[PDB]
Order: structure tokens, then sequence, then C-alpha cells
């Protein structure tokens, strides 16, 4: 009973016995249907034992691409028509729903509370490392005696390996933009959905984390209270010291922007056998259009960003985080010289343009403005937008400043001989305006306005203009058609 | 129903007329087990059924009465409510063996009669029986003892033998198929006297040919029939060990303990990890001693017969080395596991009050 | 087993999907509340489905050409979340109420088939956004338009995704209910329909008639057939759930 | 009374006290049989395998059960792994050896008790 | 010293070091008979094994465990087994020590990877064959199980008749199992052969048909039979000559086992009923010689009012103790090991085994007995030569390690008062 632990009523012991017992008994089938049978039911919330949800972390990880045979060896009759693996998936992100609610106006607050501790003892695992004890006593669990589970070994036995808690996250990053389907299959269902969770659960322990620990204690010693955070053990897999080149380069692996790292790539190797390979008697049957492909892939890539910024706001204005050795500003120059650098403008757009604008907060609406300062040193200055976010005034001050000061507009008489990078430029350095001009909105809910839209007017006239006068036959990237409609 | 409700004794080993052991322990369980249609050859208490006879009569009898009042009741409507199955013993000439009704009239003195109202049989259901089970045993022979008791080692073998059936017949169409061949090759050698030779070839070609199909046809809904047969049954293996499985974690709860059984396939083993109130990891099944041995011994027991849907269980002489002090806690646990299932009979039998 | 309705047939028509893609993925921050001229390649709901590779005149099931036994007929499909994404712009809620209805069954019939299912994510957001939309009463009385007697096999795949719907369709099917239970389970055990059994013992139990618990005699019924040892790959599998599912509370 | 473990408890803590203490040279012994001279000692093996009295062996010489008495107190979340580690602070364990002739000389210390 | 009533070969005190629950704990044994009680898995029948490996035994005598190192205790490295036994003044021709000396000690430490370590005879370093002989000089035989039973070789005793007889010759006299065996296979032989002789004469009769129904090829192979028939005549006389051989082996076998075999389980049929009616109930031994000899056993009746498969287990245990006690005059042996043989068998039965052993182990001139028992029935009958030891595991040891003057512990029947 450390912290967030909960003692057992028999009337879930029961349960959770019965379950290991049956994963004890190699049937699985059985273990999922009984999660199903009674999930959207009753107000009961049956909840999963740590110890089994270690193995669904198991036959997630277990998908019919490469292991066909198997799964069909293990059930041939197949009652639900579906695999292991994916119900196990489902499972995991149905209960996912249900913890972050804490909604006990149907559940009960004990149950919900011996939920979360499930979720953290079994997260709590996870111990990287840089290259079984069950708490209960009612009942004997598995795992003590089996280690493996249909070949595939483990999660929290395998992740505690050394030089493998950083490769899998590289993995995973590398191969959501792949085109053969042996590799891209491997972090679509595999490795994408399971991250995903992970991010959220280590976004979870950290929050239950900060308030049960110390409360009135002394700022050099609450910024140490945030060395062993979940969140900053997590972070400590990554094994270097040159996070201003090297957090920037480990989350866009993929990603071609304008990659000037001399250092040879990360080596990329797969977390279990075979996981690269299609089999035989499997055809695939999803078709992933590469914006598809890119579009799944950069919110996990901005998510796995949202939870590096969220310890960085709880560090004090005093002292510096001690364990990662990091700055709240050495990494929003990091992801704004390599944000500006893109080259395929889609990724620029689909990383900035983010679906779920209310959560992810606090962090776009900065390194937005950094992209834009960036920019604005190679397109000719001090950006304030972001101490500005309350009154609308401001932006628009700013606003009429800077485009009076030649920085949206296009540079001088050069313009064929670098038109094709000069456009990227050029346009790339809009979408932060744009996303921040919505933010803007979205936050607050007159005659600067039109004053803005005027100024803006003749600035897409002259840019128009421009381009007519460099004899091109098509239009420029126009700024205005997006503001007026948006505004009304 | 079918539990069996009374024993009548008439003139069997030391008893004359009734309704320590061999004082009238074992002669009730041999009485049960030859009254049920088997021989006294596999019994190993008299190798004759003359010599069962009381020394100083000439006729034994036994009279056997078998509940037919509810559910699983072999034809209520003929045998009555009551069926009353008896066994006579002579020292001369044949075994006397006959069904009766409820009320007293003679059914059928078939001796297949007894061995299809009773199949409508299982020996661990119903002492030296009990004591091969109730002794040590290594982690290699507890298997083997609860897969006999489902009957489940020989609901497995006969898949196997089986399933060398399918092996055995696919190899018969091999040896078909190639007689095809010859048979064909034949057709090419001889291809008037010689045509007439020429034909007679290919209709033993033809012989061959539907000989084949035959082979496969049959082979082949036997295949069906053994992958339905391990389907069937590994899903009768998974849901029956299971439930032996829980009777005995929710069993060894009583003296505040906790384990599990294992069913490991490829050693084939029955390992017991019991744990005590004072320990951590899973401790071994040799290392405790004394109360931590018959208590898992009697748990080990009791989980057997429940994946079984029985009517009635039989028990006799469960002190073979447990202690007096052990032996009233195994009491406990017999009367809290047994005393609560208002559908089965236990006729358990001790000669301690 | 492995034919079980497949509502796609035909393959779908890649390249105008991922061209109305590109022109619907910027249409998402420009509006979001107000109610479109992002698509008009598919000026009709038909125009849609057929793009989709769907066949003519697809929007029901009848079963006298083996409607529900389609082999795989290996046709690439969709992703399933950007499927409702597109066809949630036909809503058309102030409208009339024939093309209302066409929507919910395509909605329907494009739920419960193998090809879209064996595909879901797991993140399952836009089907109930779907579902709000209309309310339980008329989603099951004008529900799928499958035969709700003779086929339980689509119940179980509906009750698998939508798991409030378990006491709503039950009074739908059982219009005094728990013994219709019993008769219609008579109905297919003294039919050998050993087949259609499984998904039906699947399907109820849970709701308000056919609780959990060791309490029923259907494991009586099951245990009374069993002697053959042989006789159906079906047989087995139903008592280990039935007595299974006694054991929870 | 086969078991008859519990009939001692109960003259113990109806009789002695709750924290009282007697030895061999009070308990054990018997003035007439020996079979109920050894059956008490037996009886005190399972007493104390069930870890309901305290026996720490004083300087004098004489053996001291006193009734183990924890105050009541039913949590468990560290008096279980405190009783555990108590057993496991290895119990050295004792050979109360007592024979037939010298019965009659451990009487209480010089042949009296109630002969 | 107090050797005074200790007859030579037996054992006075028993003190052990790093057991599997024996740190260091002592004992000091009586020249007659000890009963050993106590609770349930408390460490008290496992002396039996300290004594069989102290006294240069092999650890698959016991049955306890299968390897030699199993017995050093989980978490130490060297288990000392430091034992006393009584000197004998017709034991002789041994190293490292004289005739004077009354009290002798055999200690062996068992290391961790090397099970066959050295031993210790009165603090001397003493090689392997060389205690083996010693305690073989003490004419004591841990390997003779009618004299050392441990807990699971009652099996191996019994509970077939068989191999009770088995047992029964290898007790009294050696050389007459010796005849047996050779006497079985000598009977196996002689079944084996006339099997043989049979097809021979068969095949002989077999050939005459061919050499009567032999078409000039009909000639021609009758040729062959005639000359295949007279190597097969002249085989079978070899194999006549080879049975009538084995004949008379079994004769002289016969001849020489049967007699003294009778005559000895007569003798010990009489003694087994002279001491089964003081009970009040009637038994009897019954030697059955079958003519396949493989089967030959011994069978005892009992009858208590008025193999493995007839007889309850506690009878074949009352017949096996009272055998025992019928042998203890007809083998020579000092000291003798019965173990926990007590088990799944009725008080009554209990009281008359313990009494009549109590009655045969005591007495003068007899060899020295070990009983051992979890349960010490009320009233049993005592005598002034028996003596005590309690074995418990407990709680409460000022450890011997620590106080070693303590290590005869509530012993009291080593005070002798002035």
């Amino acid at each position: 009973g450390a912290h967030y632990f909960v003692e057992l009523t028999e009337k879930h012991l029961l349960a959770f016995e019965m379950l290991n017992s049956m994963c004890l008994l190699e049937n699985y089938d059985h273990v999922l249907l009984f999660l199903e049978c009674q999930f959207g039911k009753s107000h009961n919330l049956a909840v999963i034992p740590f110890d089994i949800i270690l193995v669904l972390f198991t036959l997630s990880t277990l998908s019919e691409y490469y292991k066909e045979p198997i799964l069909r060896a293990n059930d041939p009759y197949n009652t639900s028509r579906e695999t292991l693996s994916r119900r196990a998936l489902k499972l995991l992100q149905k209960y996912l729903a249900i913890l972050k609610e804490f909604d006990s106006e149907q559940y009960n607050l004990y149950d919900l509370e011996l939920l979360r501790c499930q979720f953290f003892l079994a997260i709590d695992t996870l111990t990287p490392k840089k290259q079984f004890k069950n708490p209960y006593r009612s009942y004997i669990s598995c795992l003590e005696q089996r280690n493996t589970i249909l070949g595939n070994r483990l999660l929290n036995l395998k992740l505690n390996e050394p030089g493998e808690f950083i490769n899998m996250i590289l993995w995973t990053l590398s191969n959501s933009l792949q085109e053969s389907t042996p590799l891209f299959l491997s972090s679509h269902e595999i490795w994408m959905p399971l991250l995903e969770i992970l991010i959220d659960l280590f976004s979870c322990r950290q929050d239950y984390f900060i308030q049960h620990e110390a409360q009135n204690v002394s700022k050099s010693l609450f910024v140490q209270r945030l060395s062993e955070s979940p969140l900053a053990v997590f972070f400590e897999s990554l094994n270097t010291r040159n996070f201003a080149n090297r957090f920037s380069e480990y989350v866009f692996l993929n990603c071609d922007y304008k990659l000037p790292s001399d250092n040879y790539a990360t080596p990329v190797h797969p977390v279990y056998n075979g996981e690269n390979t299609i089999v035989d008697t499997y055809i695939p049957t999803i078709k992933c259009s590469p914006l598809y492909k890119s579009q799944k892939s950069l919110a996990l890539r901005r998510k796995l960003i949202g939870s590096c910024f969220k310890l960085l706001l709880r560090v004090p204005d005093g002292h510096r985080l001690i364990t990662p050795r990091i700055v709240a500003d050495d990494v929003i120059q990091g992801i704004s010289r390599t944000l500006a650098s893109f080259n395929d403008i889609l990724q620029f757009k689909k990383f900035f343009m983010t679906e779920n604008l209310s959560q992810e907060s606090y962090f776009i609406p900065l390194l937005a403005e950094g992209t834009l300062s960036e920019i604005l040193k190679d397109t000719q200055v001090i950006l304030t937008l972001v101490e500005n976010l309350s009154d609308g005034v401001s932006f628009c001050n700013e606003v009429i400043g800077l485009v009076k000061s030649k920085c949206f507009a296009f540079t001088e008489q050069c313009s064929q001989a670098s038109y094709e990078e000069a456009v990227l430029n050029i346009e790339k350095c809009d979408v932060c305006l744009l996303v921040l001009l919505r933010y803007l909105l979205h936050l607050i809910g007159a005659k600067e306005q039109l004053e803005m839209l005027h100024a803006i007017e003749k600035n897409d006239s002259g840019r128009r203009q421009w381009a007519k006068a460099l004899n091109l036959g098509n239009d420029p990237p126009l700024l205005y058609p997006i503001v007026s409609q948006m505004f009304g | 129903s079918g539990y069996i409700k009374k024993v009548i004794l008439r003139n069997f080993m030391c008893h004359e007329h009734f309704e320590n052991n061999g004082s009238g322990k074992s002669a009730i369980l041999t009485a049960i087990t030859i009254g049920l249609g088997a021989k006294a050859s596999e019994t190993n208490r008299g190798s004759s059924l003359k010599d069962l006879i009381r020394e100083g009569c000439y006729s034994a009898k036994i009279i056997l009465h078998l509940d037919n009042s509810k559910y699983g009741a072999y034809q209520q409507g003929i045998f009555g409510n009551e069926i009353i199955v008896e066994r006579i013993i002579k020292r001369d000439g044949p075994a006397s063996f006959s069904l009766r009704s409820e009320n007293g009239k003679e059914i059928s003195n078939k001796k297949k009669d007894i061995q299809t109202v009773v199949d409508y049989s299982n020996p661990m259901c119903f002492q030296d029986a009990a004591r091969s089970f109730l002794t040590a045993s290594t982690s290699q022979d507890k298997y083997s003892h609860f897969m006999k008791g489902t009957l489940l080692q020989e609901i497995t073998e006969n898949l196997l033998y089986a399933s060398a059936i399918h092996d055995s017949a696919q190899e018969n169409m091999a040896l078909h198929l190639e007689n095809l061949k010859s048979l064909k090759a034949e057709y090419e050698d001889a291809k008037e006297e010689v045509i007439a030779l020429f034909e007679k070839c290919r209709n033993k070609y033809k012989e061959g040919q539907k000989k084949y199909m035959e082979i496969d046809e049959a082979l082949n809904r036997l295949h069906n029939s053994l992958k339905a047969r391990d389907q069937n049954y590994k899903n009768a293996e998974k849901g029956t060990c299971f439930d032996a499985d829980m009777d005995f974690r929710a069993s060894l709860k009583v003296r505040k303990f906790s384990g599990n059984l294992s069913f490991i396939k490829d050693t084939k083993s029955l390992e017991i990890y019991i744990l005590t109130t004072n320990d951590e990891k899973a401790r071994n099944v040799d290392t405790l001693s004394g109360g931590e041995k018959s208590f898992s011994q009697m748990a080990l027991l009791l989980a057997t017969w429940k994946p079984m849907r029985s009517r009635i269980i039989a028990l006799d002489q469960f002190d073979v080395f447990m202690d007096q002090v052990n032996r009233k806690i195994g009491t406990t646990l017999i009367v809290k596991k047994l005393k609560d299932i208002a559908r089965t009979q236990t006729i358990i039998i001790t000669p301690q009050d | 087993k492995y034919k079980d309705w497949h509502f796609i047939s035909k393959n779908c028509h890649y390249e105008q999907l991922m061209d109305l893609e590109m022109k619907d993925t910027a249409y998402s921050f420009l509006f979001g509340s107000s109610r479109e001229f992002v698509h008009l390649k598919c000026p009709s709901i038909t125009n849609l489905l057929v793009l989709f590779g769907v066949n003519q005149e697809k929007l029901k099931i009848n079963y006298e050409k083996k409607e529900n036994s389609r082999y795989d007929n290996l046709c690439t499909i969709f992703p399933v979340n950007k499927m409702l994404k597109f066809l949630m712009y036909f809503y058309s809620d102030d409208d009339n109420d024939d093309v209302r209805e066409f929507f919910l069954k395509a909605f329907i019939c494009l739920i419960l088939d193998r090809k879209v299912f064996n595909a879901m994510e797991s993140d399952h957001r836009l089907c109930f956004k779907v579902l709000e939309l209309f309310n339980e009463a008329h989603f099951i009385n004008s529900y799928f338009e499958i035969v709700d007697k003779n086929d339980f096999f689509l119940h179980y795949r509906l009750l698998q995704i939508f798991p409030h719907l378990q006491s709503a369709l039950l009074r739908r099917r059982f219009s005094t209910i728990q013994q219709n239970i019993i008769k219609e389970f008579n109905e297919f055990f003294d039919c050998k329909n050993y087949k259609n059994l499984l998904y039906f013992i699947l399907t109820m139990y849970g709701s308000k008639f056919i609780p959990f618990g060791p309490k029923e005699y259907f494991k009586d019924c099951i245990l009374d057939i069993s002697n053959e040892t042989t006789n159906d790959v079906e047989i087995s599998i139903l008592k280990g759930i039935l007595n299974l599912f006694s054991k929870i509370r | 009374t086969p078991e008859q473990v519990k009939k001692c408890f109960k003259k113990l803590s109806k009789k002695l006290g709750p924290e009282g203490s007697i030895n061999l040279f009070k308990f054990i012994i018997d003035p007439n049989s020996f079979s109920r001279s050894i059956e008490n000692l037996f009886y005190t093996s399972f007493l104390i395998k069930e870890g309901k009295l305290l026996m720490e062996h004083d300087e004098e010489g004489l053996p001291t059960i006193k009734i183990k008495q924890s105050i009541s107190h039913t949590d468990s979340r560290s008096k279980e792994i405190e009783r555990q580690r108590r057993r496991a602070a290895h119990q050295n364990h004792i050979i109360f050896q007592m024979d037939m002739p010298t019965w009659r000389k451990l009487i209480k210390k010089y042949n009296i008790t109630s002969p | 010293p107090d050797l005074s009533s200790f007859q030579p070969g037996s054992i006075i005190k028993i003190r052990l070091q790093d057991f599997v629950t024996y740190t260091l704990t002592e004992f000091n044994l009586s020249p007659s008979l000890n009963m050993i009680i106590g609770p349930n898995g408390s460490g008290k029948s496992t002396f039996v094994c300290a004594v069989c490996l102290g006294l240069a035994g092999k650890p698959e005598y016991i049955g306890r465990s299968k390897k030699v190192e199993d017995f050093i205790k989980n978490g130490q490295d060297v288990s000392k087994i430091e034992i006393t036994l009584k000197n004998s003044p017709n034991v002789t021709d041994i190293e490292y020590i004289d005739a004077r000396d009354e009290t002798i000690k055999i200690t062996r430490i068992i290391t961790r990877s090397k099970r066959r370590s050295d031993y210790l005879i009165n603090d001397y370093q003493v090689s392997e064959s060389v205690v083996k002989t010693l305690v073989a000089q003490l004419n004591i035989q841990l390997d003779n199980l009618c004299q050392f039973l441990s807990q699971e070789r009652v099996e191996e005793f019994a509970l077939k008749s068989v191999k009770l007889l088995v047992e029964t010759i290898r007790s009294i006299d050696a050389s007459l199992l010796d005849v047996l065996d050779e006497l079985r296979e000598l009977q196996g032989n002689e079944q084996s052969l006339q099997k043989d002789l049979d097809f021979k004469k068969a095949k002989i009769v077999h050939l005459r048909q061919e050499s009567d129904k032999l078409d000039e090829s009909a000639v021609t192979i009758l040729d062959q039979v005639t000359a295949e028939l007279r190597e097969l005549e002249h085989t079978v006389p070899q194999q006549s000559k080879d049975l009538e051989t084995i004949k008379a082996k079994l004769k002289e076998d016969h001849a020489v086992l049967e007699p003294k075999l009778d005559d000895i389980v007569s003798k010990i049929s009489a003694r087994f009923a002279r001491l089964f009616n003081n009970v009040g109930s009637a038994g009897a031994v019954r030697l059955e010689k079958p003519k396949d000899y493989a089967e030959w056993k011994i069978e005892i009746m009992v009858k208590f009012r008025d193999d493995s498969h007839t007889q309850s287990g506690g009878e074949r245990a009352v017949s096996t103790v009272l055998y025992m006690i019928a042998l203890q005059e007809f083998t020579s042996a000092p000291f003798r090991v019965v173990d926990q043989i007590n088990q799944g068998m009725d008080s009554r039965n209990e009281r008359i085994v313990h009494k009549a052993m109590v009655e045969n182990a005591c007495a003068e001139n007899t060899s020295q007995y070990f009983l051992i028992t979890p349960k010490l029935l009320t009233g049993l009958h005592y005598h002034e030569k028996m003596r005590i030891h309690c074995v418990m595991a407990g709680s409460w040891i000022p450890n011997p390690s620590e106080d070693p003057k303590m290590i005869h512990f509530g012993e009291t029947s080593n005070y002798s008062f002035d």
C-alpha cells in the first residue's frame, strides 16, 4: 500500500483469479469474451488485472500479417470473426476512454480507483534502461513461470532490455512513412496505437504524481521532485545530451525537411522477429493514401512533443530541470529550425493544422510564433504575438506593423532564379500566421480587423502582380481568400 | 437423477443381511463395482464371483436401488420412479442377473440391460482405488490420475488411434493412386486376342479408379471428423480442466493458503504450486510436508470430480496417512465444499465419528 | 463461417477518392460548425456508394440467392473513419423523410459487413456520432432489414459494437419475453440448427431477461445431447460458453 | 477429544490470565500419569506452532509459557509482515526432551505439586 | 560417558550441523529404545537420514531424496554429521584407531560440488572405502532392509508376497537367495529349451511330409528335403542333451533350496505364532511354492477375530513388524532400524505392535532397536531401560552455536545424584 494502491474486495478477487487461470490455460478467447460480454451492460465495471493488462499488451503485439497460422492454431473457429490482437486493442482503448472520465455518476468510485491502480501498476513496471512481483497476495498470478505468450516474449520484459526502449519509438516513427506493406503495417496497427496509449498513460501517471507526490514545499526542491517524475524517466530513454539537435531529430525521423545531420541515421530494427515480413496466406485490404499515411503519423509526433512541454511548463522560472538537462526554450527553437525547414508543405500544414485544437493548446501557439520568428530571420525582428494572446488590438497593431515591415510580401527582384524555394518559404511563413490567427479567434470567441483586412489585401495584390511580372502562368500562394472566408 | 439410494446385502463377505477395515468397508465398494457390470477379476478381493459368497450359504444377492425420478431418467414411464437392479451369485451354474421395477414386476434378465442402464460405469466416482490416488505421487502421476478420472486419457487415446487410421488411410490411397499409374502403364503396354488382353487391363484400371475414390471419400469424411474431433477434444479439455482449477483455489483459501495447479501438456505433469501464509515465491510440491501435503492432497481430490456432472459421490478411508489433527481440517473442508451442494449426494464412509 | 454479406463487392475508386480527400482535408479549419461544394463528383448518395465499390441499386437482405454467403471477393476497400466522414455530409436534417431513411439504411448496411468491420479502428468515435443522430426506437424499428427470427448471426455483429442496444433489440425481436426466449430456443434445438444457436446464446445474455449468475435449463438441454462425441464442432463450444457465463456475477 | 487444542487456550485465558506466566514446573507435569504428562506438551507444541503463546527462556532456568496477547488491532497491513519477519527471524527449534524416569524428578522442583 | 548399559555397535548421542532444518542441535540416545514424537513436518523423521549418511551409506536407501547433496540446507555450504557409536571388542584391523577407546566418532563433511567428500573418525582423515569397511565390520548393514528399514523401504521389503520371500531369504541366508535366483533362471532355460525341442520335433515331422509327397523335379526337391531332415536330426539330440543337463541342474537346485527354506519358514512360523497368541488372535505364515518357482512367495494368515491384493495395509504392516521381531534372534546385527512404519492402520494394532517391540527389543543380549512414530498413543507399555527423545520444530532456542553448554537441553536421564 505504498501509493495509489487499492485493497481487494472479495467480489473482484473471483474475477481476477478467474481471468488469470484462463490465461494460464492458454485460452485467451474466453479471456477476451469475459470482458466483452459485460462492458456496456451494467454498472459493474469489470476491471482487468494489472498482469492481465500486460498480456493484452502482448496480444496486441501479435497481428495476423506476420503470424497468421499461430492465430488460427490457437482457436480454429474464430467465434467473433476477429483476431485476438484487434480485440485486445479494442478492449484497451475502450477501457482507456473510461479511465479518462472518472465519471462516477454511473460507475462506483472504488471500482474506478481500482482501475487506475491497476493501470498505474502495469505502467510502473516499464523501467527504461540505457545502452515478476505481484503486490497482491490473495491470489497466485500468471507471468511468474510464464515468460512467453505465443512466440512473442513480453512487453515489460522486453522494453526493460538495454538499448530497446529507445529503439521502438524510432521504429514506429520511421516506419510510419513507409511504402512497403511489411514495414508500413508494423507501425500502423502494432506500434502506432500502442504508443498512443503509452503516451496517454505516461501523461496521466504524471497528472496523478504531481498532486499526490508535497504541498507547501520549496521551489528548489519542488523542481527536484520532477527529476524522478514518470515523464522524466520516460524521456531519460534519449541517450544523448544534444537535445537542441537530437530531440528535434528523433521526433522527425523519416520526415524530409532539409535534414543536415551529418551523423548517420539511427539504426532501426524490429523489436520482434519476423515483424517486417508479410505472411503468404494474408493479403492487405486497406488502401492507405500517402496523405492519409502522413496524417496519422504527425498527429502522433506532435502528441509525443505535446508530452514534452507539459513537464517543461511545470519547471519553475528560477531553476531548470535536472534529470534530462533540458530547457523550455532550447526545444522551442529546436522544434522550429526544422518545422520551418520542411520541403513538402503538405506535412508542414498537417503538423501545424491540428485536429484537436483545444487539448493541443499552450504549446502549438508557441512553436507557431517560434517558427515565424525564425522564418523572418531569412525573409526579413521581434515577434510578441504570444504575449498578446488576450487582447485583439495588440494582434492587429503587431500584424499591421509586420506586413508594413515587408515580411509577408515576396523578396527583391530575384524572381525566377530561386522561385521554387522562395514560394515555398513564403507560403510556409503564412501557415503559422493562419494558425495563430485561428487560435486568436478560438480564444476570443472592430475597425482594426478591417485595417488588417485591407492591409493583407494590398499585400496579396502586390504578390499577385509580382507573380504576373514574373511572366508566370499560375497564381501565387494567396492568403486573403482564407482570411476573408474565416472572419466572414 | 441416477444416484444410488440404498444398498441391500444378502450373505456377502461378512454380512448376512444388513441394509475397522474388512469389517464392512471394502465390501460395499466391491458390491457397487460388481452390481454395476464388472467382473471379480479386476477387483483383487476374490478372483471369482463364487468365492465372494459368504461361507455358510449357497446363494448371494445384492439389491441396488437407483433413483429414476428427475432429469436424465431412463424410461420413467416403463421403469417406474425407482430403478431396482440386483445380481444374484450362487456357488454353481451361471450368475443370476435381472432388471426390477419400482413395484416389483421383473423387467429383463439380460446382462446388456445392466450395461445400458448405467451407460445411459465411472471407476473413480465410486477403497484401494482411492488409496492409489490418495497416496504419495509424483509430478507425472497426478496428471494421469486426473486424466483417467475425467476419462480424458481414453478420449484422447481413441482420437490418437483414429488419427493413425487417417494416416493409414492416407498411406493406402497413395498406394491406390500408384496402382492407377501401373494399370494405366499396362494399358500402354497392350496399346485380336491381345486386344482382349488390352481391354481387360483397363477394367482393372477402372476397379483401381473406383476403389480409389471410395478411399478418398471415406478418408475425407474421416479426416474431416478427426479435425472436428481434435477441435471437439480441445474445447472439451478447455472448460473441463478449467472447472477443476477454480475449485482448487476456492478450496485452498480455508487454511488461508493460495496457489493453483498447472496443466503443462508437453511434459505431462500436474505440478501443485501451493503457498503458505508466510511465503513470497511459488513453492514446489515436495518442499512442503504434513499439513501442507495432506491439505494439498485432499484439495487435489475434490477438484477432480467437479467437472463431471454426477449426482452421487462416494469415498472410503481417506485417512491413509493424514493425521487426525489434519483429518479434522480435511473433514471441515469436505463439509463446507459438499454440504452446500443440493445436486450431489455425498456417500462418504468413515469408521471414526 | 467465411461468408458474411461482404457489403462492398466491387473494387473501390481509389484515384477519385484520393482527390476528394485532397479537397476535403482543407475543409476542416474553414468550417466545422456551419454546414458543401467540396464534393460535387458524387451529387447523390448512390454516386458516393458506387464510387465506394458498391453495385447498382445499392439495400436489403432476403436470403433467396445465398446473399449473406458471398465469399471473400478480395477487392481492396477504403478506410472506415474517413468513410463515415464523407457519408455524414448527406445528412440533410431538415429534408424529406425518404432520403433520411435511405441514408440510415445505407449506414446500417455498411456497418455490419466483414470488410468494414475487420478493418475497424479502435477509436470508435464516428459511428457513435452517426448513432446519436437517431433515437433507438426508430433505429430499431426501421432497423437493419435482416430477418429477426432466423438470423441472429448479425445480431451478435450488431451487439458487439453498440452494446447499449442489448436491451433495445431484444424487446423488438421478442415483442412473457422470458418464456418467448425458451420457446424460440426449442425451435432451434429441435431443428438440428447447432450453428444458428451459438450466436443466439451469445447475443441476449446480460440483458434484463437473461442475466448472468448461477441462477434456465439451456445447459441441461445441451448436456442431454452430447452422446455422439462426434456430432458437431459447434456443440462443445456452446456448453463451454454456457458454463462459463454461469460463474460470473 | 482428539484435537482438543482449543481446550488448553480456554483453560489458559480463563484461569491463568491474559498476561499470566507458568512453566514446565507447573503445567506439562502430571502427578499420576505419564500419558497426560506428554499430551500437554504435544498440545503446547500445537499452540506455539499456532503462535498464540509467548515462550522465552529467562536465565533462571525455568521455562516461561505466557499467553501471547497482542492488543486488539485488526489491521494487518504491517502486523502480518511483522509476524512474517519475526518468523523469518529464524526461530531455532527447541528440543524439549522429557523422559520417563525423570518425570518424577521435575514434579515442581523437589517432587511436590499434588501427589 | 554413562555407557553402563550400552551394547557394542550402539549409538550414544547424535549431534548434527547444517541440515535442511538443523543448523546445530544434539541428541543423546539410549541403549534399549527411543520413541521420537512431535508435530507434523517438524523434522523428526530425518535424524534417520542423518544416521544413514553418517555411517558411510548411500542416499537411495532412504527415499527422501535422490542426490547426495540434497541434504545440505539450501543457503549453507557444508553439512557436518558428527556421530558417536560404542566401540566393539571384536572389530579390529582399523587405521588411525586403537582397540582401547570405548567411544568412536564417525563424521562426514559433505560439501557443495563434491558429494563423495572425506570422513572423520576420531578427528582423523579417513577415506571412503576405509570407513565403509569399518562400518561393515561393525556387522551393521544398512543394505539389509531387515537391519535398516527407512520410510520408503516398507514397499521394497514387501506389498506382494514374492519379494517378501526374497527379502526373507536375503535376511536369513544370502546363499539361499543366490541358489534361488539361479534356480529361477535355470527353470526359464528349461522352459525355453523345452519349447525348442517341441519345435524341433514338429519340424522333424513336417519334413517327413515333403519326404513322402516327392515329376523328376519332385525327386530333386526330395533330395534336399532329406538332406535338411538329416541335419535337423543331427541338431535335435544336442538340444535334448542340453535339456537333460538343465534338468539335472534343476534337480540339484530343488534338492538344495526347498528343505532349508521350509525349515526356516517353519521356525519363523512357530515363533510368529508364539508372539501373536499373546495378542489374543490367530496368526500363521504359509510358504507358497508354485510349480513355476518364480512365483514362490511367503503368505501370512491373520485372524484377529474368532500378497498386495488380499490383506489390508495395516495387516501387512503388523505382519512385517512381527516378522522383524521373529528375525530379531536370527539376524546378528547389533542395532536395527525401522522407520515411520506405523501409518495407515488402527490404534489397537498400534498398541499390539508397540508392546511386542518393547518386550522384544529391551531384553538381554538383544540387538538395539529404533522406533519412530508421528503419534504417541495413550497408555503405551514402557520399559525402565527405555528412554525418550522429543524432536520438535519450534521457536525458542538460544542457539547451540551460541551456547554449546545447552546442547543437551531438557535431557534429564543423564543426571546422577551423589
